[PDB]
């Protein structure tokens, strides 16, 4: 719960360690092109099944998706701006970090969707299909 | 108000098993006794006073508590003018005493067998209650076991 | 104190932590070696994270 | 006196205010002074004359520092006082030149090679 | 006014509890509304524990 102080309010990992639940790839490479996957859940950020501390599991999608927002901003562009510094290191009974991911899990959306609709926006380039 | 709290003060000093004459009773030397004195500098200061005499036999977060607590209770007085007199009037591990493993804290300390021999007394605190037990339980049984006949228990005596 | 059995149970990881570093550093010179105290501060035991978060300190002047 | 309350006339002393004036000063004078009423160091009374040596040899004062010898026999000539390491360390402490490396040189030793 | 002391009074339950007091809740609350009145609080601490003293020399 350290390695999520940073993944879920942010894009990145600084786990080496692969026994988290996500695990890094990157899909901006050179024989890794941009409609060679079409989707960023395919290969990008995936979700490993059996390595969850088995509650995590209700809010399992949204955590894979928040720092799987965040990230393709940063990549072309350097806003964040998180508003949740709010951070834990696993205090059982006490559902604290149900609501943390779901406060970085809107706010991920809410800085994917700015940058969006702002550069490279999805009005003008579905009015020109 | 305070008419009614007396009254619930004398109704626990009296023991509940008649009983409405005794209370009345317990009245009677319960203002006798009251006016027997009333015959013949901060409040929080007096606070401070004293949470330095806790601070020299150890024991420093309860001090760092007693200091902030009145703190914020001037942000009354006359309970704690109250309360540092009647402070000596009282009563005659988990998984952090010196837990050096776990925590993103340094482990870098020196020894000096007096924090662990106040670790082996926070063991001998519930032993020396668990060994007085051990005595005290034959030798009170031993003291009413053995009398003369006839008065070695009251109730021969109705 | 037990034949002092307590008092090889707060080092005896000390000493654990720091003769890892003492082979898995043997083989470095400069640089390269502060490639690889790096290493011990995203180990997983908090014990030698904390340790190592303070040498490290030094060793970064 | 009992020393709580001589905590009390202290701040009376060094402010020209009482008591009732300021008591934030009285509480943080508590957190710093609780919990240090034994000294856990030596209490040498023979390097806290040679540090008063030191600096008033710091201070450009050979007279002062052969007068001190002086001073220091007097001491020993009543015998009296009883920490006499106590009192020339706070009055040493309070230093002042009426006109660098000091933690490099000698200092009490810090029982961590002894039980405290 | 009446929720205001009452939480006054909830945090005074605590700190007579680390001062190591010889009160409970009951002569607490005789005693704080005694105090709420106003006299010198200097002589309550004797009349509190000559009140004790002599309910105990009758047990």
């Amino acid at each position: 719960f350290e390695v999520l102080e940073k993944w879920i309010y942010r894009g990145i990992i600084h786990d080496p360690y692969s026994e988290f639940m996500v695990e890094e790839h990157e899909l901006r490479k050179e024989r890794i092109q941009e409609d060679y996957n079409d989707k960023y859940w395919d290969q990008r950020y995936t979700i490993v099944q059996q390595q969850i501390p088995s509650f995590l599991q209700k809010m399992a999608d949204k955590i894979l998706s928040t720092g799987k927002y965040l990230n393709v901003v940063r990549e072309c562009g350097h806003d964040v701006t998180c508003p949740v510094a709010k951070e834990i290191i696993y205090t059982l009974k006490e559902r604290a970090y149900v609501e943390q991911i779901e406060k970085a899990f809107n706010y991920a959306s809410k800085v994917l969707l700015d940058f969006l609709m702002e550069e490279k926006e999805l009005v003008a380039h579905l009015r020109s299909i | 108000s305070i008419t009614q709290l007396f009254d619930d003060l004398c109704e626990a000093l009296l023991p509940a098993a008649n009983r409405k004459r005794a209370k009345r009773s317990l009245k009677k030397v319960a203002y006798n006794a009251l006016f027997t004195n009333l015959f013949q500098l901060p409040a929080r200061n007096k606070i401070l006073m004293l949470s330095f005499d806790l601070r020299v036999g150890g024991l420093g977060p309860k001090a760092d508590r007693l200091e902030e607590l009145v703190e914020e209770l001037e942000a009354v007085g006359s309970v704690l003018d109250l309360l540092v007199q009647l402070a000596g009037s009282g009563p005659p591990r988990d998984y952090f005493l010196n837990n050096k493993h776990v925590g993103r804290n340094v482990p870098y300390s020196g020894y000096d067998c007096d924090d662990l021999s106040v670790f082996e007394m926070d063991v001998q605190s519930l032993i020396s209650r668990e060994e007085c037990l051990c005595h005290s339980m034959i030798q009170e049984t031993l003291q009413v076991m053995e009398a003369a006949p006839g008065t070695g228990l009251p109730t021969v005596g109705l | 104190l037990r034949r002092l059995l307590v008092w090889t149970y707060d080092p005896k990881i000390r000493l654990k932590t720091l003769a890892a570093l003492v082979d898995h550093c043997q083989g470095r010179k400069g640089g390269e070696l502060a490639s690889a105290v790096h290493a011990y501060t995203k180990t997983g035991d908090p014990y030698m994270r904390s340790l190592v978060q303070h040498i490290l300190s030094l060793v970064s002047h | 006196k009992s020393p709580n309350v001589l905590l009390q006339n202290l701040c009376c002393r060094i402010l020209g205010r009482s008591e009732a004036d300021v008591a934030q000063q009285f509480q943080y004078a508590v957190r710093v002074i609780g919990s240090n009423f034994a000294p856990t160091v030596e209490r040498d009374e023979f390097l806290v004359a040679e540090k008063i040596k030191k600096e008033l040899i710091r201070q450009r004062r050979e007279a002062d520092a052969a007068l001190f010898s002086e001073l220091h026999r007097k001491l020993h000539s009543q015998g009296v006082l009883k920490n006499k390491w106590s009192i020339l360390y706070l009055l040493l402490s309070l230093s002042e030149d009426p006109r660098s490396y000091a933690t490099l040189f000698a200092q009490a030793l810090p029982r961590d090679a002894h039980s405290t | 006014n009446l929720n205001a002391v009452r939480e006054t009074m909830d945090v005074l339950l605590e700190i007579s509890r680390i001062l190591n007091t010889g009160l409970d809740m009951e002569t607490l609350s005789i005693c704080v509304r005694l105090c709420e009145q106003g006299i010198n609080p200097e002589a309550l601490s004797s009349v509190i524990k000559e009140l004790r003293k002599a309910t105990e020399a009758l047990k």
